[PDB]
């Protein structure tokens, strides 16, 4: 037999009841994220996983990260959950940080070009979403040897 | 010492890793490392041959 | 090498000449009765294996659509022949047009008002001048280094 | 904590590229270890960092995983009497203990880390399905060789972990890497239904305890106190290493008295010095030093005898502990 | 780069295949790729080329050094260099085999190499090693060691002069012929 486990065991008043026999049902909550489902066996190193994305609605969209903190000259990866393949970005700001959606068009790259703020965001049409971003200095904090040198 | 007599062309030395909490050279200077047990201290003295 | 190892009985070591982390310069990897530690004439480390006391795994699954017949494709038209002022339309498919879509582009785009309009789906229409001369229609993908020519 | 991802599927095209973050329950300082379930289809940077960038190369599915570890101080139990021996490789360097695993440092590491694949080995179910399990493999001497990695005397345990000790037992590794070390240590490899093989012999011999081992010129010569043995590496085949007795009165004294100085070896057998470049050997204190030499070291600690080839000066010496010491003293004094 | 000038050519130019590996897609659909490859040295024997300290880069271009890498290309022709370098050919589904062995020694480096009488003879300033050239065939070198002690100063401290080299081992000056060395000094 197996045993059907969930992490984060929130999305709903009983997300997933023991199986009678085999199986168990699902349910849901009013609520958006990612999650795993993994379907662990009794005691053995068997140890599945099911990946499942609640929309947030019909077409909804909502990004992974939601807060990054680059340093310049870096890059990073943003990744979006819709149901219609069509996924136009719209970056306030444009000309401070740059972006390329990939084919799919549910995932683009960033690309930091100089210190400043900024607020990239998609536009599915119905929904839309927000993710801020903070370019930082290559740079924090620098010393030195001696401050007293006498000569 | 200004210079030290070489026996290779990257100047490479070879170490010991010794009893007497700490790491040696084995083939320098005159001088000889004899440890005593009565005061348990080092003792260092010109290197005896014979 | 530092004031620290005057209080260390080692066991056994080895001049370790690189590392990724350390720069152009040797080191030592040094052992005592319980550590193991490492110098390089500027401070010393204990680089022993620690142990993991809790751990956790994380589920991540990813997809990675066919890459097969997105390379170069094939044409059934190479070429194709027509009158000094005839708009004949275009009929061709990538290799199994499947995963990606295309640019048509043509150079000198002066042999029609509208020489090749943005395909509608796929394919777009062709068209023709009152002149003569050789050119190339060159099928661009999206971005990856696909190149044809008619 | 329990540990979770908002990322946990994603479509990807060859040559595009894609960036994952790790990030706990708590807000503590973790380890973090990447993984990935079918080699290849993707390219890896900075393992050890909460955010990987990963990169399209082939087709087919994957999942990937993210393992974090809250790492903690652990001391070993390395004794005088079971130092360390510090094998090289790929610029890796090993530990090797007993009592203890190898623990080999990476090349591009800045911490030490057991073996990997030490203590693996394939198990084949009911009709004919693979698996693998690690069991607890305990060694007293690594080295390398021919792209190799080797062990002498593996207490090699198994289910019913009653350990049983096989101190003829010697195993070898496939061959290294790009600046890393040996992945496999599993003798029974290849029984999943062509190159890369590790296998052991179990050689037959007199007092055993397989101390001791080097090569040289491409010859292994291993020294087991009586009945040494010589070491013939093929290119690839069943048998890829046929090992050959070489004398029966021969035999090492302690597990590093022995070291190449001129393609031949300056071992000691028990009564004197021998200097043998293959098949034939020869007496370097046949009698002038022996009876001193043997006098001095079988006093004190002659087990405590280490040997070094002070090549910047043409001179091979034997250390020994002197003659007036404590029997528990593994300090060398004289040379 | 190496930066190679043909012999019908008058300026110079990289070298062909350089970066060059074969790369098969998903049903096994092969095609070929550039990388950034650079080197530290470079010499001919056998009618190939080889390579020494390779810093073979990738896709996610986080170079990793490879300090033990040696490549070599396939065989000549007429009157120009050799044309591949990639170790992954033959995967596209009989003979100009490409490949390397990443040696295991000390203190790295792989800083010179230098060929006598068929025998390569590679020097690391410690392990030496030999290269032993078969006609055809999966391992077309096998590398034997050599010795423990010896090594090569500097990347050009060595030179054939009468069937065997005349090596510095960090220590003296050493003759070898093959199998056996002394010391000149």
């Amino acid at each position: 037999n197996l045993i059907w486990e969930v992490s984060n065991s929130s999305y709903g008043s009983i997300t997933v009841d023991p199986s009678d026999s085999k199986l168990a049902t699902l349910t849901s909550f009013e609520k958006e994220g990612n999650l795993v489902v993994t379907i662990s066996t009794a005691n053995e190193s068997v140890v599945a996983q099911i990946a499942v994305n609640i929309i947030d609605g019909d077409s909804g969209i909502f990004l992974s990260q939601d807060t990054v903190t680059i340093r310049k000259g870096g890059t990073t990866t943003l990744t979006a959950v819709t149901g219609k393949t069509p996924v136009t970005w719209s970056s306030n700001n444009a000309s401070i940080v740059s972006v390329t959606p990939n084919a799919n068009s549910l995932t683009a790259v960033i690309t930091a070009n100089g210190e400043g703020n900024v607020t990239i965001t998609a536009d599915n049409g119905t929904k839309t979403a927000s993710c801020e971003i903070v370019s930082i200095p290559q740079i924090d904090s620098i010393s030195l040897s001696q401050s007293d040198v006498t000569v | 010492v200004w210079r030290k007599d070489a026996t290779n062309f990257r100047q490479r030395v070879t170490i010991v890793g010794s009893f007497l909490k700490g790491f040696y050279q084995v083939d320098v200077g005159a001088l000889d490392y004899f440890y005593d047990r009565l005061n348990d201290v080092v003792i260092e003295k010109p290197l005896e041959m014979r | 090498y530092v004031d620290e190892d005057k209080d260390l009985t080692p066991l056994s070591f080895v001049s370790m000449p690189f590392d990724y982390y350390s720069a152009g310069n040797s080191f030592l990897v040094v052992g005592t009765n319980k550590k193991l530690y490492k110098l390089t004439d500027e401070s010393l480390t204990d680089i022993s294996r620690k142990v993991a006391t809790v751990t956790k795994k994380a589920s991540a699954s990813i997809k990675i659509y066919p890459v097969v017949s997105q390379i170069v494709p094939k044409e059934s038209t190479i070429s194709m022949n027509f009158n000094q002022t005839k708009n004949l339309e275009v009929s061709l498919l990538p290799a199994d047009a499947n995963n990606t879509n295309l640019i048509w582009e043509v150079s000198n785009s002066s042999y029609g008002s509208i020489t090749v309009d943005p395909s509608d789906s796929k394919l777009a229409t062709l068209t023709s001048f009152e002149k003569e001369g050789n050119l190339v229609v060159t099928i661009s993908t999206a971005n990856e280094s696909v190149v044809a020519q008619i | 904590s329990s540990v979770t991802l908002d990322i946990v599927s994603a479509s990807l095209d060859v040559g595009e590229e894609i960036v994952i973050t790790a990030t706990a329950s708590p807000e503590g300082e973790y380890s973090y270890q990447w993984s990935v379930d079918k080699t290849g289809y993707v390219s890896t940077t900075s393992v050890t960092g909460k955010s990987i960038k990963l990169v399209a190369l082939r087709k087919g599915e994957i999942n990937v995983t993210c393992t974090v570890s809250q790492m903690t101080q652990k001391d070993y139990d390395a004794f005088d009497d079971y130092p360390w021996y510090h094998a090289v490789i790929s610029n890796c360097a090993v530990a090797t203990t007993h009592y203890e695993t190898p623990q080999v440092k990476e090349f591009e590491s800045e911490y030490f880390v057991d073996l990997p694949g030490w203590g693996e080995q394939t198990v084949v179910d009911n009709d004919g399905n693979p698996s693998v399990k690690k069991f607890n493999w305990k060694c007293e001497r690594v080295r390398s060789f021919n792209n190799r990695l080797f062990a002498l005397n593996m207490r090699e345990a198994n289910a019913s972990g009653v350990t049983t000790n096989y101190p003829l037992r010697l195993r070898w590794s496939n061959f290294a890497n790009e600046n890393k070390a040996p992945t496999l240590w599993d003798d029974f490899a290849y029984d999943r239904v062509e190159n890369g093989y590790a296998g052991y012999i179990d050689l037959a011999d007199s007092n055993g305890s397989l101390i001791d081992i080097l090569p040289l010129k491409d010859y292994l010569f291993v020294y087991t106190e009586f009945e040494t043995y010589i070491g013939s590496p093929t290119n690839n085949t069943y048998q890829p290493l046929m090992f050959k007795k070489l004398f029966n009165d021969s035999g090492i004294l302690a597990p590093e008295c022995v070291v190449e100085v001129e393609g031949s070896h300056f071992v000691v057998t028990q009564n004197d010095v021998i200097l043998h470049n293959g098949a034939t050997k020869k007496s370097i204190a046949s009698n002038r030093v022996k009876n001193m030499l043997i006098n001095e070291v079988c006093l004190v600690n002659p087990l405590a005898t280490r040997v070094h080839l002070h090549q910047d000066k043409k001179e091979v010496w034997v250390l020994y502990v002197g003659p007036g010491e404590p029997k528990e003293s593994f300090a060398c004094t004289k040379a």
